[PDB]
Formats: structure tokens, sequence, C-alpha cells
């Protein structure tokens, strides 16, 4: 397979990555940095030059967010939030005006942060997570529309939550950490629960993505990835994989689906040069790439494109690596 | 073996004898001197003693009372069952 | 200062004194290791405190004993008594209580008076 | 008796220490996934355990002998033992509370009804009741002799933990929002009731 050019976007420190996201139509990679940097740069597999950045003074950023993929604000606007109890608009029309969305009334400061907030598919309902229930507010007029009382008992700021590829109107996936459990929500009528069900949290609380659904795969801190069909949430509430897939011998803290749900990808942060990625539906291990003496490192964050051809790896020395796949 | 005694208590069988040693150890042996258990101190200061002891009637428990605001339950094996107190 | 105790014991006329200090596992009899005692038949009787409790049980222990008085046999009933109460009285003070009961519960089942000295007081019945 | 320390590791080892001298004492290894709970009967004779592999363990504490074990239907998330009635309760992944006898190594009951994950539970001091709380915002009480859920309280904020006082008077809850620890009063003057389940949402 074509071994592309190594990373060049490298911090002055050995710094870190908030989250990774991609552009769907032109080759660009979007990055939020903990130093209050909101920068997006051009990739070709050979190009690493910065295009544009955003540093808003008087405001630190502490989490990142891919704002909408398709309403009309994919190529103009990106909404992010910091530790401060509001969230910023970023307008390329570059206008980049700070639309101060602190206008959640009395449930604003009930969070430690807006530190996981995910847009719907038509931007008319923006989801926001609590240590804790989820606020649904439209990002277009700045008012709290409604909210789903996700009960929560131990909820340690649920680190990944996403609507499924079979329609946002169907249900919304909310992955509670420290239990491995999975919330599902009927978006189309507030206060209705489709089927809640036990994913493994005996082992593994780490984050998943959305397949589709077609498949599901989950992964633990023990080198262990399983395959849950969607309809096994129906009774009995615990599902079972077709097989337990094992290729790491140590921890795994990344999981990563294809856009057609036909790949998974798993990684850690304890040992340099170790990552894998498994084929679906054929249940196949891709052993051509990568290896354990190839530059992979101790990965923090990882992301595929909406195409899923390109692999983005942000590790703990400042580099941001790419690969064709 | 030990420790001047004050408290003697009999099983209703003629087969077991319970003695209180000169400390918190309360001990039992049979009529063929096989020493079964010696048992731990009498707590609850607000020194330690061994004043009275009695063998329960079913043959499965003894009760220890000294002069230290405490009273202890024991079975025929080793274990401390319950400690009630004033 | 080092943590150490001292017990002793006696059969009919011999007396025997024992120190117990933390060490590397030696057992001496006046100048000599334990495997030498002579009567040469009864050496298992002084092995008796070792295997009743277990072979290891000494890994931070040193033992020396000495012998005065007595005939041939009655020296050995002394020194098997001295190591017996010697071992227990180490566990009294630095190891827990609950090891000591397990020594007491295991010894007294096999008791040939390892914890009390015999004493004869004849009497017209 | 407070002499012993039981520690269960995520690789499945159960090791046993002295509490007095802080020394290593004894080691058991039967589970092959994370040992999620250890307890011991008040007579210090029979040692129970639970793994994520659906296995419940039953040991002698006086020996290292391997008495008996059971295979169940799900991983076990929590274990709380009641000592003066010799029972224990297990919270499974199928959202059901299993009650198991400690003496005869036998499952005696299985209780259904919590729609979401069981979080914390505790025996009443006289051993007749079990109070659990879950992410369906319910706090339910379960009478052991009748097998039936006798009362739920549907709350507006979901409590992290619950414990009975040793006296039969107070029930302690800890919540997610706010820092205080809410205290509840057991009534304990009367009742002759056995009445039942689902009501208002």
């Amino acid at each position: 397979i074509v071994r592309l050019k190594d990373a060049n976007a490298s911090h002055p420190s050995h710094s870190a990555i908030q989250s990774l996201s991609f552009h769907p139509s032109k080759p660009l990679l979007l990055t939020g940095g903990y130093d209050k940097t909101l920068r997006i740069y051009h990739i070709d597999g050979k190009t690493n030059h910065l295009v544009t950045s955003l540093h808003l003074v008087g405001s630190p950023i502490q989490t990142c967010t891919f704002y909408t993929s398709l309403s009309n604000q994919n190529q103009q606007n990106i909404f992010t939030a910091g530790r401060r109890r509001y969230m910023h608009s970023w307008d390329l029309s570059q206008t980049a005006k700070i639309e101060k969305f602190s206008r959640l009334y009395g449930h604003e400061s009930t969070q430690r942060s807006f530190e996981n907030f995910k847009v719907a598919h038509l931007q008319n309902s923006q989801t926001n997570s609590v240590h804790g229930w989820i606020n649904i507010l439209h990002s277009t007029s700045g008012l709290w529309l409604m909210g789903c009382k996700i009960e929560g008992v131990i909820t340690d700021f649920c680190i990944d939550y996403q609507p499924i590829s079979r329609g946002k109107f169907r249900t919304i996936l909310i992955a509670v950490n420290a239990y491995g459990e999975v919330w599902e929500f009927d978006l189309n009528k507030n206060g209705h629960v489709i089927r809640r069900w036990k994913d493994q949290g005996g082992v593994g609380i780490t984050k998943i993505q959305v397949g589709g659904n077609r498949w599901l795969a989950v992964g633990s801190e023990s080198g262990f990835v399983n395959l849950y069909d969607r309809n096994n949430a129906m009774t009995s509430s615990t599902p079972t994989p077709v097989a337990a897939l094992d290729q790491l011998t140590t921890t795994i803290s990344n999981l990563q689906f294809s856009p057609d749900g036909q790949i998974l990808c798993m990684a850690s942060r304890a040992v340099k040069d170790a990552l894998r990625l498994v084929h679906l539906p054929s249940c196949s291990v891709f052993s051509n790439w990568p290896t354990s003496g190839t530059p992979l490192g101790k990965v923090t964050s990882v992301a595929f494109s909406p195409s899923g051809g390109l692999l983005a790896v942000g590790n703990e020395q400042g580099k941001v690596r790419l690969w064709k796949l | 073996v030990y420790s001047d005694v004050l408290a003697l208590s009999m099983r209703p069988d003629g087969k077991e004898v319970a003695v209180s040693t000169l400390k918190g150890q309360i001990s039992i042996f049979n009529i063929e001197d096989a020493k079964q258990v010696g048992n731990i101190d009498c707590r609850k200061d607000i020194s330690k003693f061994f004043t009275t002891i009695h063998y329960s009637f079913d043959g499965m428990a003894i009760v220890a009372g000294g002069n230290n605001n405490s009273i202890c339950l024991y079975d025929v094996p080793n274990e401390v069952l319950l400690k009630r107190f004033i | 200062a080092v943590p150490s105790v001292q017990t002793f014991g006696k059969k009919k006329s011999a007396t025997a004194v024992a120190h117990v200090k933390a060490g590397k596992g030696l057992i001496k009899v006046n100048g000599s290791p334990i495997t030498l005692v002579e009567p040469e038949i009864l050496r298992f009787k002084v092995y008796e405190p070792l295997l009743l409790v277990g072979l290891d049980k000494f890994s931070n222990i040193d033992i020396r004993v000495r012998v005065t008085g007595g005939g041939h046999v009655s020296q050995v009933y002394a020194i098997r008594q001295a190591i017996a109460k010697g071992l227990v009285a180490y566990h009294q003070k630095y190891v827990d209580e609950q090891s000591k009961n397990e020594l007491k519960k295991a010894f007294t089942s096999y008791d040939r008076t390892l914890l009390i000295a015999d004493s004869r007081r004849p009497e017209p019945k | 008796c407070g002499n012993f320390g039981f520690i269960g590791s995520s690789n499945g080892s159960i090791t046993i220490y002295n509490m007095q001298s802080g020394i290593l004492r004894k080691k058991y290894k039967l589970h092959k996934r994370a040992v999620t709970g250890i307890s011991l009967d008040g007579m210090n004779r029979k040692m129970v355990s639970c793994g994520l592999d659906g296995i419940v363990g039953f040991y002698d504490f006086n020996k290292s002998t391997l008495l008996g074990k059971l295979k169940l239907d799900a991983p076990i998330t929590a274990m709380v033992y009641h000592r003066s009635s010799d029972l224990f309760a297990l919270a499974l992944d199928d959202l059901s509370i299993v009650v198991i006898d400690a003496v005869t190594q036998r499952v005696v009951r299985q209780l259904w009804g919590h729609s979401n994950r069981i979080t914390a539970f505790d025996f009443s001091p006289e051993g007749r009741w079990i109070v659990s709380a879950s992410l369906d915002s319910t706090i339910r009480t379960w009478d052991l002799p009748t097998g039936g859920c006798i009362d739920g309280i549907i709350v507006d904020n979901v409590a992290t933990n619950v414990k009975f006082s040793p006296n039969g008077d107070l029930l302690a809850t800890t919540h997610v929002t706010g820092n205080g620890i809410c205290i509840w009063t057991n009534r304990a003057q009367f009742k002759t009731v056995s009445t039942r389940t689902i009501d208002e949402s």
C-alpha cells in the first residue's frame, strides 16, 4: 500500500489534540488545540501548510466539536466551546463572529463544561451533555427549545454520543462511561426511550463510532473487540458477538468505524508503534498495515474522513499524521 | 500451664471444663486435658479481668463477664459471636 | 537495639536458656549446629518444634540455646521445650496474635507439655 | 474480626493480608476475569466471591480447599453481604436481582423489574428488605419472603449511593447534583401491607 509522507504539523511543545474532524468536499483537516488555537490546514498526503487559524483572546477553548455536516453551515460555520459556560460561532462568510450562546437559562452553569456537544443532521436540535441529562437547543435562534432527561447515576461526562446512520429521527446513541452502558433516545418525541441495553462495561468503557444499523463493534482496555448487531438490544438485553477479535496484547483506547461500517480500527497510548484495524463484514484482520515497527506512537485521538479513506492520528509529541487507506 | 484462675464453669456432660486464665484469655479443655481454645481480651475501657463465665445449656456457647463494662459471647469453636455492653 | 525476647525451660534437673533474635536462620547448641545432639537416636525429638509448625517459619529468626545440668535424655526434653516457647514468644511481640494461636492450636493438639514443665508432687492417696 | 484484608484484582487474583502486621499471608486464584466482589460470613468459615465471568465462588477460609462454585447468566456488578441472615444479593447485567443462599450453595430467588442499570443496594438490618436504586430514577424496596416489589419512589434526581444505618432508622442517599448527603427516615411504627407495582410515570 502507498506509504505516504510523514507528519509535519508539529507543535512547539509536545502538545495534544482536542479532537479531529474532516472536510467532506475539499482536502482539509480541522483541529482544535488546547493552547486556544482553532486551526484548519491543508492535506494532500504531501502538503502540510497551514491555511487559517483562530485564536480568540479572553476565552480559552477546552473541547472541540465538528459543527454540522449538512444544513448549509458546513463550509462557513463551526461552533465550539471552552471551559467557559457558552459556545462560539465561527463564520467563514471569514466573519468569525462570537455568537455568545450563554443564553441557557439557569441550567447553563450546572455543567462543569459543555465538553461533549453534538449537532443533529438538520441543525434544528443541538444536543449537549451533563455530568447527566441532555439539553436540546436550536443553534439558529439561541433559545433552549427542549431537553431530554437522561437520568444518569455515575455519569462521568459521557465522552461519545452520536445519532445513528439509520436516521436521527429513529434514536440517539449516548454512551455512558464507567459502566459501558448504552442509552438510546427517541428524538422524534421528547421523553421516549427506544431500547436501553447493556454493552460490555465489565470490560471497556472506551468510545465507539456509528456504523450502518449494519454492524457494531466495541473495544476495551484489554485488547478485545466484539461485534454487536443492532437488533440484539431487544430481549435478552445483553448481546453476544459473532466472535471475539484479539490482536493487541495490551490496552486499546481507540475504536473507529468505516463510513459503511465495514472497518474497525483500534489503538492505544501506552507503547509507541502499535495500532490495528479489522475488516467487516468479512471478519478479516488487515495485517499489511500497520505494523509494530512503523511510526504510529502512543495515539491520543484518531479519525477517518466521511469518505473514510484517510486516517488521522494525533499523538503526544505534537505530530499529526495521515494515511491513505 | 498458665495464669492463676478464678472462674470455673462446667458443661452439663461431665466432659468439658471451662476456665478463665489471669488475663483476657478464656480457655477450655476436656477431662482428658486437651486444650481446645484460648481466647482474646475483654475490651471497652470508657485492668482486664476474667471474673465469671458460664456454659450454656445446649452445649454450644459460653458467656464471659469481667468487670469492664462488657460481656462477650463465644461458641465451642474459636469465634467471637457478639459483644453486648452497658 | 534489636528486637529480641528470651525464654527458657527445664525437665527433671537440667535447665536451658534460649535467646530469640531476628536473623538469617541459625540454630546453635553451645557451639554447634542442631544436627549433632548425640544420643543420636532422639534427634527427631528436637526436630519436633520445627516440622510441627513448618519448615520455613524462621526466615527472619536466629536461635541459640545452651544446656546445663541433667542426664543424657533430660537435656533434650529441655531444649525441645526451650525452642517451643522460644518460637511462640517471638510471635507474641512482632508477628500478630493470630499466628501465635495457630502455633498454640497446633502444638497443644500434639502436646507433650511443650508449654508447661512437668512437676512431680507425690502423695499418699 | 478485623484481622484480615481481602483484595481482588482486575486480573483475577484474590490475595489475603494481615491487618495487624501489614504482611502478605495467603493467595487464591480461580477467577479468570476481574473479581468484582469478595465477602466473608460472620463465622469466618465460608468465603464467597464473584467474577465478571458469571462465576460465584465458595471457599473454606480455614483451609485453602476449593469447595464449590456456580455458573450464572451474566457478569456480576455488585455484591453486598448480610451477615446475620447468611444471604447475599447479586446485581447482574440482565437487570435482575438474584438472591443466593450462602450455606447450601444454592440460588433461591430471582427478581425482575428495573428497566435500567442497578446502581446501589443494601439489606435492611433485620434482613427482611432490600432497597435498590437505578437509572430509571426509581428507588424500589423488595420483600424477600414474598418475592414482590412492595414500593417504588420515583424521584427527580438520580442518587449515586444508598446505605441503611445499622440501626433500623435511617437511609442514606448520595446524589449527583449538589454536595449534601440526603437522609431518610424509616417509619417503623406499623404496617400490615404487601401492596404492589406500576403506577404514575
